[PDB]
């Protein structure tokens, strides 16, 4: 059960900026990309 | 412009309450957001916040007292340096007008 | 940043009097407005008596109007509240209050530095 | 008796704030001279109470805008889900607008998100509302102000399960209708989508 993951040329990383930090201009283009991939994918899923 | 410089602006009422004192400019009363100012001691209590549209008025009265009139409310875009919403300076104001009826009854006498 | 430290307790009896000073830190006195709280076995913070900057303009509650005297001594960094006619409801731990007022004549009621407190105990 | 006279324009309070415009106090205290025994009193103007300018800018909390008008209702690899039994994700946007010199951010999430149907020119049965309530008169303060009214064709929403299930969890979400149909309907006194009524206002005052 201990698992260990890899940190691979085939892992996309990504910063999430928290809930305060969303305030900025610069992150509103952001912040409104992450929330919409959440729930595309957990009340629908993968098409295809 | 030298303008009499307030500490604290009561919402709801329009009115400067606790007086800072007078001669300061309109730049230096306005750097903490929680004051107000008034030019001339005429009128127009402005607070120091951004231009915000104030709370409407209550009803004017009725117009006639019989059959179908005519009543006004005004609300006045409060702030400094900055416009209201819809390209409005301040200090502009704004009226709705709305037909009243205040009985059925006529030349009682 | 400004610390305060309340003295006069005792156990007084009933009818008796009692006064209470508070010393506060001497560079950032006279910024703060200043007055007295008090905290009953099993009750809420109540608010006592509040002095402005200027010792001026005074403000009470409604509970201690008349009996009690609040004054401001600029001079000695002190505040004073002359209680008097103790009754057995007074037994509380009276708490010294400083908050920031930007005229000299507004009396506070909300005040976010504060002390250990003094026990005041009136017997009957 | 003891005669009174002034002390000094006495010592400085500090400015109380950090920020902006603050009040001190220095006065003149009859207190070098002291009235004795109630007989001649400090004559002059005793009044000091000075404004101190501190050069830095007070903090200011920023407010929340309006919300803003709500995204398309269409789905990833759907074509377009219009009148159809495909539920589809729409979003909402705000501003927190006001925010200078180091104050506090705004307090909750900026964006607003719901499950619709679209109904976006989508061909409808409908049927005619009442008479509304007696709109303003507009335009106020103008030449000839009018009243309005009016009956609209309202269109008949199609019974579709107003839920829909997750992927991932079991519990289920809101399904909100969203669009302008074309909404079909009978004629009422000439007109296909909305009939209203004029009527002048009475005793229009000055403003
Ligand atoms: C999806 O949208 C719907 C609205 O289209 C929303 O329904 C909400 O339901 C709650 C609970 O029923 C409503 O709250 C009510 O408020 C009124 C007063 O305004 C009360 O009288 C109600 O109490 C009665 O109803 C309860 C059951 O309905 C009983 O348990 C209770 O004992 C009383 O009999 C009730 O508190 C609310 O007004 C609506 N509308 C909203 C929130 O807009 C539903 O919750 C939405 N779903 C999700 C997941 O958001
Ligand atoms: C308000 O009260 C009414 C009961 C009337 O006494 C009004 O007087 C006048 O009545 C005539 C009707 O003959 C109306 O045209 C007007 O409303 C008014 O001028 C009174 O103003
Ligand atoms: C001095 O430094 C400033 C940068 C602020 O942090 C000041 O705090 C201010 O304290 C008053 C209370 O008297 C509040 O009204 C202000 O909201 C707050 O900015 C600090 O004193
Ligand atoms: C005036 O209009 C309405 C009151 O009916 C509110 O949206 C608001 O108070 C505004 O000031
Ligand atoms: C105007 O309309 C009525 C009074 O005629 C009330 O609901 C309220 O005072 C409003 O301002
Ligand atoms: C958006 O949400 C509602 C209106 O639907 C209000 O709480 C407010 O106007 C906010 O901007
Ligand atoms: C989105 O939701 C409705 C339209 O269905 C309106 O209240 C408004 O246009 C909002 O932007
Ligand atoms: C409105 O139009 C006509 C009345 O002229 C009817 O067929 C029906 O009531 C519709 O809703
Ligand atoms: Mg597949």
């Amino acid at each position: 059960p201990n698992l260990s993951y890899i940190i691979g040329k085939d892992t996309w990383v990504e910063h999430w900026p928290e809930e305060d930090e969303c305030q900025d201009e610069e992150n509103q283009k952001q912040c409104q990309d992450l929330g919409a991939f959440t729930e595309s994918m957990v009340v629908f899923g993968c098409p295809n | 412009d030298p303008v009499l410089c307030f500490t604290q602006y009561e919402e709801s009422s329009g009115k400067c309450k606790g007086l800072l004192g007078g001669g300061v400019s309109v730049e230096d009363c306005c750097l903490n957001t929680a004051f107000a100012y008034q030019k001339r001691s005429g009128g127009l209590c402005q607070p120091c916040r951004s231009p915000r549209w104030s709370l409407w008025s209550t009803w004017a009265p009725c117009s006639v007292t019989c059959s179908e009139g005519s009543q006004l409310r005004y609300r006045r875009c409060v702030g400094w340096n900055g416009q209201c919403s819809g390209k409005v300076a301040p200090g502009t104001l704004e009226w709705q007008l709305q037909a009243c009826e205040d009985q059925q009854c006529c030349p009682e006498m | 940043q400004v610390q305060l430290v309340e003295s006069g307790g005792g156990l007084v009896q009933a009818g008796g009097s009692l006064r209470l000073s508070c010393a506060a830190s001497e560079r950032t006195f006279t910024i703060y407005a200043m007055g007295w709280f008090r905290q009953a076995p099993g009750k809420e913070r109540e608010f006592v008596a509040a002095i402005s900057r200027s010792g001026e303009n005074t403000d009470y509650a409604d509970s201690v109007k008349g009996r009690f005297t609040i004054s401001r001594d600029n001079n000695k960094n002190t505040i004073s509240l002359q209680m008097n006619s103790l009754k057995p409801e007074d037994t509380a731990v009276y708490y010294c209050a400083a908050g920031r007022a930007i005229l000299v004549h507004t009396t506070k009621k909300e005040y976010d530095h504060w002390g250990q407190g003094t026990q005041v105990t009136v017997s009957s | 008796g003891v005669a009174g006279g002034w002390g000094p324009w006495g010592p400085v309070s500090p400015c109380p704030v950090t920020c902006g415009l603050g009040q001190t106090m220095e006065q003149r205290t009859c207190n070098h001279p002291v009235p004795q025994h109630g007989g001649p009193f400090c004559a002059g103007d005793a009044t000091r109470t000075h404004i101190c300018n501190t050069a830095v800018p007070c903090p200011v909390d920023g407010e929340w805008d309006s919300w803003g008008e709500w995204s398309p209702c269409i789905r990833r690899n759907m074509k377009s889900i219009s009148c159809q039994e495909i539920p589809g994700q729409q979003s909402r946007g705000r501003t927190c607008r006001g925010r200078k010199f180091d104050g506090h951010r705004c307090a909750g999430q900026q964006q607003d998100i719901r499950h619709c149907y679209s109904i976006q020119h989508c061909p409808l049965k409908g049927s005619w509302s009442e008479w509304s309530t007696w709109g303003l008169c507009m335009p106020p303060c103008g030449p000839n102000p009018t009243r309005a009214r009016q009956r609209l064709c309202t269109p008949l929403l199609p019974k579709y399960p107003p839920t829909v299930s997750m992927v991932e969890g079991q519990g289920e979400k809101n399904v909100t209708f969203w669009g302008r149909p074309l909404p079909r309907c009978e004629e009422l006194q000439g007109q296909k989508l909305v009939v209203e009524e004029k009527r002048p206002c009475l005793h229009v005052p000055a403003c």
